């Protein structure tokens, strides 16, 4: 009776009431990339540091 | 993705994510370096251990 009223006029007289994606966008955080891949640089890269090694430690074991 | 009733960024970030797949390349920076280490360290490693086995028997 008072359920069929209601029910009617509540669906059809505003189903939804209105929604934009495109204002929600700014309400959320957006994704944004991971910056460089990176490389490992080249770690003690040639006999450079070895030569530096074996002189600056010569130091025995005893 | 099927929680998000919105989802035309969920198709976004999965095509960005696949995208940027190889986010970081293959590194073997360790082969010039570990052989150079490598034949300093054995010359002076065969050489203690000639100059240590000469004394014990001697």
């Amino acid at each position: 009776n008072v359920i069929q009223d209601l029910y009617l006029r509540e669906l059809k007289d505003t189903k939804l009431a209105p929604s934009t994606l495109q204002d929600a966008e700014g309400n959320v955080k957006p994704w944004n990339p991971p910056q460089k891949p990176n490389l490992p640089e080249l770690e003690l890269q040639g006999p450079e540091a070895l030569k530096a090694y074996t002189e600056q430690n010569v130091e025995t074991a005893h | 993705r099927s929680v998000l009733k919105n989802t035309s960024v969920i198709d976004k970030i999965e095509s960005y994510v696949k995208q940027y797949k190889p986010v970081k390349i293959d590194a073997s920076k360790q082969l010039q370096v570990i052989e150079s280490f490598e034949k300093h360290a054995m010359t002076n490693a065969k050489e203690t251990e000639s100059l240590v086995s000469k004394e014990l028997k001697d």
